[PDB]
C-alpha cells in the first residue's frame, strides 16, 4: 500500500510579511523521510526541505518547518511577494512514491 | 524490532 | 552542469516513441534516475527510475510492463521504452536526478517534455 | 529530536539509543553510552547485567545448522547494569540526563569506550548456497539479568542490538603516486621504459578514475596488448595470516607500438556491484540485518604504528601489464611481458549532518 | 696409433689432430696442441699464422642470410707458426716430435692451455623453421698465413677446425638430496605436511629415477591430484642475464588422501628426446656438424669459485604440487595448492678407453 | 639379467605371427636392440633394430615393409611385425642388445628361435 | 652399398698351441669401426674384439688382432683344445649392417 | 673433407 497523503490548506490569499503555515500528513508513520517543494508556473520544481527539516543551499531564513508525531507542517515565517508560488509536501520512504496534490498563493 | 522515538527538546 | 531530453513528439494512439535524457558531468553509477509525468492541471506522478549501480528498475503499475528505461553508461543518455499508449496518458514529463549515495531529494530538474495526440 | 528503541519479550525492558553507526578517527575512537529502562517488581535476584562484545563470526567449519558459526572474542566488555557500583562515579551527557527526566528515577546509565585497532565493519559476498546467516566482522551488545553471574543466557529474558564500526575519508589531500619501470633483454641493450600516473589517491564510490600511461618502446619487438587491472587485496586472520585478492573489473587495450619509439595514452575505469554479483567473497561494507551495502571501502590502518592487528583488512591496487610479441632465437620457451602498479584508496566522505539511512526506497 | 688430418684447398697446407673432444676436469683444464706441415716454397710472405678462438655464436638478431651471426668473443689466442719465436722454447710431448720425425723437419708445432671457467660446449634445440646453421657455444681454430697482421682471411688459403669443451661425471659419490614442507590454513591450526626423497644424485642417460613421497593430511580437506614435474633451468647471458625453464616430462598421479590421515608412495619417470623434438630452444649438447646429440648433461660450475661466468649454463629440478579440494567459506577466492622440489644431476661417465664415436650407424 | 623370447611356431606360407622379446633390469631407452636370422649352415644377417630414444627403425631391403618391430616401455618387451612370409624365409632368430651409449658391440644374446613351414 | 666383406682362411687343422691367424678386408675405408665374434654350435654368438683391438672382460690373452690399413685380422698366439669353434669379422660403421661367412677350427 | 692416418710406432 502507497502512502495515502493529505495536505492542507489548499491555498491563502493576504498581506506581505505575515506568518502562514502549511500542513502535512500521512497513512502511516514515515520517521523523517519526509521533503518539501517548490514551483512555479512554467518552471521545474524546486527542493525546499529535506529529511523534514534540512535547509537547501541558498534558502532565506524566513523558510521553516516541522514534524509533529505522524502530522508534519511547512511555514513561512514573514512571507514576500516574490513567494507566490506552488508548494509540495513530499514523502520518500517506500515505493511508490508519491506526492500531493498541491498548494496556490495569493 | 526496533522502534524510534521523538524528543521535546 | 546541465541535462538534456528530447524523443517526443505529436502520434496517434497504439505507437510510441523513445523518449531520452541525456547527462553531464557525472556519470549514472554516481547517482540515480527517476521520472515524473504532470497531467494538466494535476500534481505530479512518479511513473518510473533506474538504480544502475545495483541495476534494478521499478515502475508505478499504471505503467508497469507497458513501460520501460534503458540507458548507456559511455553514452551518458537514457531512453524510455514504452508500448500501448493511450491519449489519456498525455502528460508533461520531466528528467531529475538524485544521489545514489544517498537519495535525500531531486536537485536537478530537466525542461520538461510534452506529449499529445489528435 | 529522535531516537531508536527496543524492548524485551517479557515486557519488562526497554533500550534507548542515540545512533547506531560509530566513528572512528584512528587517532581516536567515538564513546558509547546510554540508558536503560527496568521493571523493578520484575526481578527479585538482586542483580542486574549487560555487555558489549565485539568478535569475527562466521560459518564454523563446515557446520550448516543455523547458527553454528566460530565465534572470536577479539573485545569483551561488561557491566553489572544494577545495582550500581562505585565504579559508576563518572560524568554523562546532557542527553542521558534529559532522557533520565523524561523517563524519571527508573532508569540506569551505561557506558563503554573502545580500545583504538580494532577490525572494522565487513562482510563477505554471499553466493547462492549461502542461505544461512552472513559473514563478516561485527559490534554488538546484549542486555540480561540473574542472580549469579554463571547463569547463562534465558530467552524470554533478553536482549540484543549491533552497531557499525566505520571510517570517513581525511580531509587533507594526500600524495599523487606515479611509477615507473625499466625492462632489458638480452640481445639487444635497449631497454624498455613504462611509466604510469593517477590523478589523486582518494576516490568515492561511483566516481570514475582515470590514468595516465606513457610507454617507451627502444627494441626491435613491438608492444602487441596491455591490460588494465583494478583488484582488491584482502588481509584475513583466524587462526593465522593469509592473502588472496580478486578483480573487481579489468581491461585490455589494444594499441600497438611501433620498433624503437614511445607513446602515451589514458584510460578510464569504474567499479561497480552489478557486474560482480555472482562472485563469492568480495568485499562488502558491514550489512544491518539484509541491507544491500555497497562495495567494501577501504580499511585505513592505525596511523603510523603499523601493529599486527588481528581480523580483515582489506586495500586497492591499480596494475596494467603487457604483452611482448614473441620473436628471435626464443620463441615459446622464454618470457615477453612487463607490468606494473599502483595503490590508492577508494571510501565515502564524512556525513556532513546526516548518516546514511536504512535503504530509504523501501519496497 | 691412428690420427686424424685436413688440408687446405691451395693444396699447401696439412693439419693433425690427436683429438677432438676435450675434458674439463674443473679443477683444471687439458692442454691442447698439434702440429701442422707447410709447403716454403708456396710462401715467400715470410709470416704464417695461426688461432685458436672461443666464442658464443647464434642467429644475430633477425639475420636471415646465411652465416650472419652474433660473434662474442669469450676467449682469443693466436700464435705465428712460422718464422718461431723464443716464447716457444718449452717441451714438446712425445707424440709430437714421433710426428716429426715422421713427417721429417719440415713441420711446426702449436700449443694452448685454456683458461678455467668458460662455457662449454652446447646447442640449442632449432626447429623446422630454424633451417640457418645451428646456434650454441663453440670452440674453433683456424689456420692461415699473411705478409702482414693487417691482412684478413684468404679463401683459397685457410682452413677451420671445431672441438668440443666437455666434461665427466665426478666418481665421488654425493649426498642424497631430499626435502619437506608444511603448509597451514587459516580455519583449522592443522597443518599439511610433505617430503620427498630420490635415490641418488648423480645418474646417466637413460637411466630412471625414482622419487619416494609421503603425505600428511591432518585437516578437514583433501587432496585431490598430485603433480610430478621434471624441468631444465636454462642460464643465459649474452647481453644481460636472463632465465627461463622448459619441462622435459611430467606426470599427474590420481591418488587422493582421505581428511585427517597420512599416506606415502613412490614414482618413476624417465626423460628422453623422442617426446619433445618439436620444442624449440632445448638444451643439447654441443653437435659437431649434424650429428643428433642427446639432451645436455648437466653442467657443474666452478667448484666453490661461484664466479660470474658468462655464457650459458644448465641444470635440473624435480618439483611436485597438490591439489587441494576448494570449499568452506573460501570458494574460488583463495589459493590451496602446495609444492616442494629439489635437484639433482643427470650426465654420462668419464669415458674408459674410447670416446664417443661419429654417428656410428651411419646411413 | 636375462632375456627371454617367444612367439613362433609352424605354420603355412602367407600368414604371420608376433615374435617377441622381453627384456630386464634396464629400459629400452638405456639401449638399443635388433634382430638377426641364420639360414641353416649359413652365416648371419641383420634383420631389423629399433631405437626407442631417437624413435627410428632400420630393415633390410631383404624384408623391408613386409616386416616392421613394435615395443613398448612399460611391458619392457618388444614384438616382431611381418607379412607375407616366404616358407624359405625360415631361419634361426636372436635377440640381443647393444648399450645406447654406445654401440660397439652386442653383449647379450637370447636362446634363439626357430620357424618353419610344412 | 653394403659393405663387401672378405674373411680367410675359412679353416685349418693343426696341434695345440701353434699359432693361427684369420685375416679380414672390406670393400671400403672403416677406419676401426670393426669387431670380431664366435660362436659354437648350437649356442649363441660371442663377442671377442670391439674397436678392433679392444680385448673384453675375461678373455684370455691369447686372443689377439689388429688392423693392417683397410685389411684385418684376428689372431691367436697359441691355441687350445678348448678352442675349437666358429669365428666371424664384423663392421659396424655403416647400415646394413653385414657380417662374414664365418670360420671353423679343427 | 676429414681425413685419418695410421701410427705404426
Amino acid at each position: 500500500s502507497d502512502i495515502q497523503m493529505t495536505q492542507s490548506p489548499s491555498s491563502l490569499s493576504a498581506s506581505v510579511g505575515d506568518r502562514v503555515t502549511i500542513t502535512c500528513r500521512a497513512s502511516q508513520s514515515v520517521s523523517s523521510a519526509v521533503a518539501w517543494y517548490q514551483q512555479k508556473p512554467g518552471k521545474a520544481p524546486k527542493l525546499l526541505i529535506y529529511s523534514a527539516s534540512s535547509l537547501y543551499s541558498g534558502v532565506p531564513s524566513r523558510f521553516s518547518g516541522s514534524r509533529s508525531g505522524t502530522d508534519f507542517t511547512l511555514t513561512i515565517s514573514s512571507l514576500q511577494p516574490e513567494d507566490f508560488a506552488t508548494y509540495y509536501c513530499q514523502q520518500y520512504k517506500y515505493v511508490p512514491v508519491t506526492f500531493g496534490q498541491g498548494t496556490k498563493v495569493e | 524490532e526496533s522502534e524510534s522515538s521523538s524528543f521535546h527538546s | 552542469v546541465q541535462l538534456v531530453e528530447s524523443g517526443g513528439g505529436l502520434v496517434q494512439p497504439g505507437g510510441s516513441l523513445r523518449l531520452s535524457c541525456a547527462a553531464s558531468g557525472f556519470n549514472v553509477y554516481s547517482s540515480s534516475i527517476h521520472w515524473v509525468r504532470q497531467a494538466p492541471g494535476k500534481g505530479l506522478e512518479w511513473v518510473a527510475s533506474i538504480s544502475s549501480y545495483y541495476g534494478y528498475t521499478y515502475y508505478a503499475d499504471s505503467v508497469k510492463g507497458r513501460f520501460t528505461i534503458s540507458a548507456d553508461t559511455s553514452k551518458n543518455t537514457a531512453y524510455l521504452q514504452m508500448n500501448s499508449l493511450r491519449a489519456e496518458d498525455t502528460a508533461v514529463y520531466y528528467c531529475a536526478r538524485s544521489r545514489q549515495f544517498w537519495y535525500s531529494g531531486l536537485d536537478y530538474w530537466g525542461q520538461g517534455t510534452l506529449v499529445t495526440v489528435s | 529530536t529522535r531516537v531508536f528503541k527496543k524492548a524485551s519479550p517479557n515486557g519488562k525492558l526497554t533500550v534507548y539509543l542515540g545512533k547506531r553507526d560509530f566513528v572512528d578517527h584512528i587517532d581516536l575512537v567515538d564513546p558509547v553510552d546510554g540508558v536503560v529502562l527496568v521493571d523493578p517488581e520484575y526481578l527479585k535476584e538482586r542483580r542486574v547485567y549487560v555487555t558489549l562484545t565485539c568478535a569475527f563470526r562466521y560459518g564454523r567449519e563446515d557446520l550448516d545448522v543455523l547458527g553454528l558459526t566460530f565465534r572470536k572474542d577479539l573485545f569483551v566488555a561488561n557491566v553489572q547494569s544494577f545495582p550500581p557500583a562505585p565504579e559508576d562515579k563518572k560524568p554523562l551527557t546532557r542527553l542521558q540526563e534529559r532522557l533520565i527526566k523524561k523517563l524519571g528515577e527508573h532508569a540506569y546509565p551505561f557506558t563503554f569506550e573502545i580500545p583504538p585497532n580494532l577490525p572494522c565493519s565487513v562482510t563477505l559476498q554471499p553466493g547462492p548456497e549461502d542461505t544461512g546467516k552472513a559473514c563478516g566482522v561485527d559490534y554488538e551488545v546484549k542486555a540480561f539479568c540473574a542472580e549469579n553471574l554463571e547463569e547463562k543466557i534465558h530467552k524470554r529474558n533478553s536482549v540484543r542490538l549491533v552497531i557499525r564500526k566505520v571510517q570517513y575519508a581525511p580531509e587533507r589531500p594526500g600524495p599523487q603516486p606515479t611509477a615507473e619501470t625499466t625492462r632489458q633483454f638480452l640481445m639487444s641493450d635497449k631497454p624498455l621504459h613504462l611509466e604510469a600516473s593517477l590523478d589523486k589517491e582518494i576516490y568515492y564510490h561511483g566516481e570514475p578514475i582515470s590514468v595516465n600511461v606513457h610507454v617507451t618502446n627502444n627494441t626491435n619487438k613491438t608492444v602487441k596488448k596491455i591490460k588494465i587491472s583494478v583488484r582488491q587485496y584482502a588481509d584475513i586472520c583466524l587462526f593465522n595470516t593469509a592473502q588472496y585478492k580478486c578483480p573487481v573489473a579489468m581491461e585490455e587495450a589494444d594499441d600497438t607500438v611501433a620498433p624503437s619509439s614511445t607513446f602515451c595514452k589514458v584510460y578510464t575505469l569504474t567499479p561497480f556491484l552489478a557486474n560482480n554479483r555472482e562472485k563469492r567473497g568480495l568485499a562488502l561494507d558491514g550489512k544491518l540485518k539484509h541491507e544491500d551495502t555497497n562495495l567494501a571501502s577501504s580499511t585505513l590502518l592505525r596511523e603510523g604504528a603499523n601493529r599486527e592487528i588481528l581480523g580483515i583488512i582489506v586495500s586497492y591496487k591499480v596494475k596494467v601489464k603487457l604483452v611482448v610479441s614473441r620473436g628471435g632465437l626464443l620463441g615459446d620457451l622464454a618470457s615477453s611481458d612487463v607490468a606494473v602498479e599502483l595503490p590508492f584508496t577508494l571510501m565515502h566522505p564524512k556525513p556532513k549532518e546526516e548518516p546514511p539511512h536504512r535503504e530509504v526506497p523501501e519496497s
